[PDB]
């Protein structure tokens, strides 16, 4: 669906923000840039992709 | 052989060549508007080349009389460099003619015009202005969206590109009234008869008198040209060395702050002719329409002054024989400089209401920190009250999975279907705060026609006759919720709460008594709100001083209670939507319209972009209640506290200290009844421009052309209040365009054929005023027109309107979007993560707003109410018609037995 | 109750204040008023010594801020400290254009009075 | 915290997306990135790889596919710090490890 990965962004921004990401200025920025595109977006491809990027970010620390 | 007659008087080589606007008043038509041009002949010259250039040679017939007539009061003026070259011939066709010579395409009156009943595909002239006068090049106009202010700022460069021509136009103005004045001439000038270079030519209307004993009068010129005074920005020059562009700005001392010797020689350069006592300081005012009158020639002169001039005036003051800096008056732009008159200079002691005073000024604030200078926001930034810059950002909302993954195993969320996820928490990163600060950037400094505006607060004043209200004492005030913010210094120390347990009753009276003497200037603090929206937009919240919003309550507490409490007037603030108060709220809207249609219209960036003007207005017209318990300095200095604190008060965002331009702040809560005020006066004036820019002659209706005929004389022909006639122009507004107003949100319902004829205001005329008082355009698709009445307004408050059977009649419910209602339940703040008993209300409250929805045709629609029911009853087990687990609870809140 | 707890916090931070403000060049400003009324826009554009520069990309900087001393408000600054967003002191050797990619804008100057 | 991560890949395999799977089945087996898997193309692309077997599945050729996507290798540097070559990649190499690949997109 979209509503399925519009909810599974906002959990994933929700436990980046745990994880302290928001110390990092761009990392922080590029983050909230990722998660308000998904939630704004309108066909699943493009979700989904920004998805990708968006975890990968998770991925990229210890976890 | 009439074109080598007319270059036969004149020695220029001419080539021969419509809608004219016209400021008409008659004893037949009086109206500012459009009209038909038929006796005039037009040549145009030519250069060195065969190429046209703007002179115009304008020969009309006249028959003997007039023609000796403008004769012997043109050899009168001649000798004036304001006045355009006239020649008289006669021509055997012989028939007397007069060629003015070398004036322009269009006059004053075009451009006026032209601003100020702006449409976009329908601005020919003003696009033609523009590129003759060079202030843009013609492929400008292609760009989408050249005329808007908000998606494109750089018009207020290109209309600025116009300001020089205006200041030379007010300077020949000038010129021609002492012409007339020494010649002993009586006349009215109007903006028809002078051209865009400057040069007057109609003479047919002047009489003569003995000299020097002329009256030129000028009511009409300057209260039209007034509000392209501020978007032309006519006095740029005055800033610059001997009035020159070309010469280096002038470096006024740093410490200067009075500038009222200043403000007369500009007041006596441009308006030197304008009768009414203009007072720079308005604390020497004489009413409240003096207030608005002189006030209104200060937001011009302003412009002219270094903008580290204005804010609080700070004077060093020892207490107990320690050096100390306080506020002692307050430079405004629109009321001049204001005193404090309880300024003690040496004290022994500091109690408790003086230190409150103290903390709360930021003089102390900002002289004990350092300089800023932030090139984030082209605000003007004061001073910087830590080593460091906050950047607080907004986390993303709390999932709700349980909800949710309900939902979808009662079939919702399926794609192609009506009722999806669309409100969320957006989440912000740290340029938030700043980025939504500079978005004050759309206020701008804006002059009022002065006349209309003097007319349009007696007739919004009628619509806030029934309430009552005035001052009373510490002990009647009631608090709703005392754990709202207290503003910036102290939210260090607790919530509102504290200052009402701290202080007594003595304590805040005093305090209360001494605002009406003196200004306390305060600090609003700006942060970032946690909230759902349906846009990607950062929302703030503002929290005002204690100090402000005690005295304010104290001032304002009985006239809003009182409007909250009404029921059946235009203003339906306080009126709840519950127990029938929608269909209520209906059928007073739709009163007696005779061919009624709905209307609805938003104002754009009305936070930001109101003029200071307007607020001052909405702030007197609040203060009008208080004819017997205020004397008239009481009431300035509540106005000036008003100022001084809501509209140009300094604004801590993120650690800094930031001047305000203006705008209404969203936590002080006379801002609703505020924007009620600001919306009722520019629905008054797009009613007053519809009905003045009607041609009279085609108005068959006889009472409505009487009433044009006076609406025009009541504006600029008599500057007393005509009580009579404001009864009648606000009973004929409450026939034909009743009202309901909520804080600036509208509908209106409205007589349709006579906003076909253009005797009550349309879409049109709302999208003209916002564009020349509010610097705003307002695109047709956020307003909306219902032609049927059986369907309810398109959106009131964000609530939909739907007729559905409820007993034995029909009964109008709102209903709100089904999305909305969805997402609210499916993304929760944190708050209501932790306690279970929050989310059973929460659930309840949304269950309530989605009752409406089960009489809706739509089955998807109805099986809103349905899911959240279902889970109200899964959240109850485990864990009359007073239960609200069972659907009576909810049909009983739309059922008028209260 | 909590009418003496607020009296001395308030009470507390006047005095905070009026510590830090200097009395040399505030006397010497106001003085030169005639009726020793000064507004207060210029107070910290005249007599603080520290002025805090935020500035959002390379392409301002160079235009505000370039070198080691600038000159804003008829005074010359000379720069005693540069930080991120992320509060990490910013040498003034990795402020170019190939590095500013690298750097958290904004970037807060920090500047004493010469 | 916990609750919220475990809550998280709950969801993320519910989803069953070919690339989000692709991403967590090849993290799960060490092979992490290093900066945020880029959209445009020819865009930076740093990745861990840890094991042999790793590589196997994951690299054949020139090219790769990460996050179903094609990405092509400009020179992978090893824990020394230095280039290693394409065909100098070997079973009996690799006891001569995790390594870092750059590469761009296709
Ligand atoms: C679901 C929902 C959707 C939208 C909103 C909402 O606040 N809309 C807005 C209200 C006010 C303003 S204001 O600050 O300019 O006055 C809004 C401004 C904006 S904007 O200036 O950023 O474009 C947007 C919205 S929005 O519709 O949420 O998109 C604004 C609220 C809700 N919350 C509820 O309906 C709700 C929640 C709990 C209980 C109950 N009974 C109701
Ligand atoms: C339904 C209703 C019922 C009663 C009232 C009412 O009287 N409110 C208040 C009146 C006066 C004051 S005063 O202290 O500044 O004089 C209030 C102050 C406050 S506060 O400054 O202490 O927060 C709050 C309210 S409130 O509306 O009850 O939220 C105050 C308001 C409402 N509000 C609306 O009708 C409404 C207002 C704006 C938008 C919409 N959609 C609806
Ligand atoms: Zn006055
Ligand atoms: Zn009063």
């Amino acid at each position: 669906k979209m509503s399925d990965v519009k909810c599974t962004s906002v959990v994933l921004l929700s436990v980046l923000q745990q994880l302290r990401v928001e110390s990092s200025s761009k990392l922080w920025a590029q983050c909230v840039q990722l998660h308000n595109d998904i939630l704004l977006a309108k066909d699943t491809t493009e979700a989904f992709e920004k998805m990708v990027s968006l975890l990968s970010v998770l991925l990229s620390m210890q976890g | 052989s009439f074109l080598n007659r007319v270059c036969g008087v004149s020695a220029a080589r001419l080539t021969p060549c419509v809608y004219r606007a016209f400021d008409i008043y008659n004893d037949k038509v009086a109206g500012f508007a459009k009209f038909l041009k038929t006796n005039c002949c037009r040549f145009q010259e030519k250069d060195e080349d065969d190429n046209l250039i703007d002179s115009y040679f304008v020969v009309k017939r006249h028959t003997f009389s007039n023609y000796q007539h403008e004769e012997t009061i043109y050899n009168l003026l001649k000798d004036c460099p304001a006045v355009a070259k006239h020649d008289f011939f006669k021509f055997r066709i012989m028939v007397p003619h007069i060629s003015r010579q070398r004036l322009t395409k269009y006059t004053m009156a075009d451009l006026v015009y032209a601003l100020r009943h702006f449409d976009e595909g329908n601005c020919d002239t003003l696009k033609e202005i523009l590129v003759t006068y060079n202030c843009c090049d013609d492929d400008y106009f292609n760009k989408k969206d050249w005329y808007d202010f908000v998606e494109n700022p750089d018009i207020l460069r290109v209309y600025a590109n116009l300001g020089e021509r205006v200041r030379q136009a007010l300077l020949k103005t000038v010129q021609f009234c002492d012409a007339m004045r020494n010649a002993g001439i009586v006349g009215v000038l109007t903006l028809d008869n002078q051209d865009l270079n400057g040069n007057w030519y109609d003479f047919g209307d002047f009489i003569q008198t003995t000299p020097g004993s002329g009256v030129p009068v000028v009511d009409s010129y300057y209260s039209l040209l007034m509000p392209i005074l501020t978007l032309t920005r006519a006095l740029t020059a005055e800033s610059h060395v001997d009035t020159d562009l070309t010469k280096p700005y002038i470096k006024w001392d740093l410490l200067k702050y009075d500038f009222t010797e200043e403000r007369l020689k500009l007041f006596d350069r441009y308006f030197k002719y304008w009768d009414q006592t203009y007072h720079p300081n308005c604390v020497n005012c004489l009413d409240d329409r003096c207030i608005l009158h002189c006030a209104n020639f200060n937001v011009l002169f302003s412009t002219v002054f270094p903008p580290t001039s204005f804010g609080p005036l700070v004077r060093k003051i020892f207490v107990d024989g320690v050096p100390f800096v306080v506020s002692t008056g307050y430079h405004f732009r629109e009321l001049g400089v204001v005193h404090n008159q309880d300024v003690n200079l040496h004290s022994s002691r500091l109690s408790f209401k003086e230190l409150l005073v103290y903390a709360a000024d930021p003089a102390m604030h900002a002289a004990s920190g350092n300089l800023l200078l932030d090139k984030r926001t082209t605000c003007f930034s004061v001073a910087a009250l830590t080593n460091n810059v906050a950047f607080q950002t907004v986390k993303p909302g709390n999932f709700n999975k349980d909800f949710y993954d309900f939902a979808v195993s009662k079939g919702f969320f399926k794609e192609g279907s009506s009722v999806e996820l669309k409100h969320f928490f957006f989440a912000q990163d740290g340029n938030a705060a700043i980025s939504d600060y500079d978005y004050y950037r759309y206020n701008l400094p804006t002059m009022c026609d002065i006349r209309q505006l003097l007319f349009v607060v007696e007739v919004v004043d009628k619509y806030f006759d029934c309430y009552d209200g005035g001052c009373i004492n510490a002990n009647q005030v009631i608090v709703n919720n005392l754990d709202k913010s207290a503003g910036f210094p102290f939210n260090k120390w607790g919530k509102a709460r504290l200052y009402y347990d701290s202080m007594s009753y003595e304590d805040q009276d005093a305090l209360f008594a001494y605002t009406k003497r003196n200004v306390i200037p305060t600090i609003t603090q700006m942060n970032l709100k946690y909230a759902i929206s349906a846009k990607n937009r950062a929302r703030t919240v503002a929290g005002v001083s204690i100090c402000s919003t005690m005295t304010n309550r104290q001032f304002h507490q009985k006239l809003l209670k009182s409007i909250a409490a009404t029921r059946g007037a235009t203003v339906v603030i306080g009126t709840s939507k519950f127990y029938g108060g929608w269909h209520n709220m209906l059928k007073t809207v739709y009163s007696d319209v005779e061919n009624p249609h709905l209307m609805g219209w938003d104002y754009p960036k009305c936070d930001r972009a109101m003029p200071n003007m307007l607020r001052i207005m909405a702030s007197l017209v609040l203060a009008r209640k208080h004819t017997t318990c205020c004397s008239l300095s009481h009431r300035f200095y509540r106005l000036a506290n008003e100022c001084a604190q809501v509209l140009s008060e300094m604004v801590m965002c993120g650690g800094s200290l930031y001047v305000k331009p203006g705008g209404t702040s969203s936590g002080d809560a006379t801002t609703a009844y505020a924007n009620s005020v600001f919306n009722i006066c520019q629905a008054v004036t797009a009613n007053v421009n519809a009905l003045l820019s009607t041609d009279g002659n085609k108005i068959a209706d006889k009472y409505v052309r009487n009433l044009q005929h006076r609406l025009y004389e009541c504006l600029y022909r008599n500057r007393d209040v005509d009580t009579d006639f404001v009864n009648e122009f606000y009973a004929y507004l409450r026939k034909h365009f009743s009202m309901m107003i909520l804080s600036d949100d509208a509908v209106v319902c409205f007589n349709s054929t006579y906003a076909s004829q253009g005797l009550v205001a349309s879409i049109k005329n709302f999208k003209s005023v916002l564009y020349y008082q509010n610097n705003v355009f307002m695109s047709e698709a956020k307003c909306w027109t219902e032609t049927d009445l059986t369907k309810g307004p398109h959106e009131f408050c964000s609530q939909h309107t739907m007729l559905v059977k409820q007993g034995d009649d029909y009964v109008y419910l709102p209903y709100p979007d089904p999305s909305r209602i969805l997402g609210a339940g499916c993304f929760v703040d944190d708050i209501v993560k932790t306690d279970g008993t929050l989310m059973i209300e929460r659930f309840v409250s949304l269950a309530i707003d989605a009752y409406p929805l089960t009489k809706h045709p739509n089955q998807e629609y109805a099986d809103v109410f349905h899911l959240y029911l279902q889970y109200i009853r899964k959240l109850h087990d485990e864990l009359n018609t007073s239960r609200y687990w069972e659907p009576e609870f909810y049909e009983a809140m739309y059922t008028p037995h209260t | 109750d909590k009418r003496a707890k607020v009296t001395s916090a308030m009470q507390t931070m006047l005095f905070t204040m009026l510590r830090k403000l200097d009395n040399d060049a505030l006397n010497n400003i106001i003085n030169n008023a005639r009726d020793g009324c000064v507004p207060l826009n210029i107070i910290p554009l005249t007599t603080a010594a520290k002025l805090m520069v935020v500035i959002p990309d390379y392409n301002t900087y160079k235009n505000t801020c370039d070198g080691t001393t600038f000159t804003y408000a008829s005074a010359l600054w000379e720069i005693q400290q540069v930080v991120d967003a992320d509060s990490k002191i910013v040498q003034l050797s990795e402020i170019s254009m190939d590095n500013s990619p690298n750097l958290a804008w904004p970037l807060i100057v920090t500047a004493l009075r010469a």
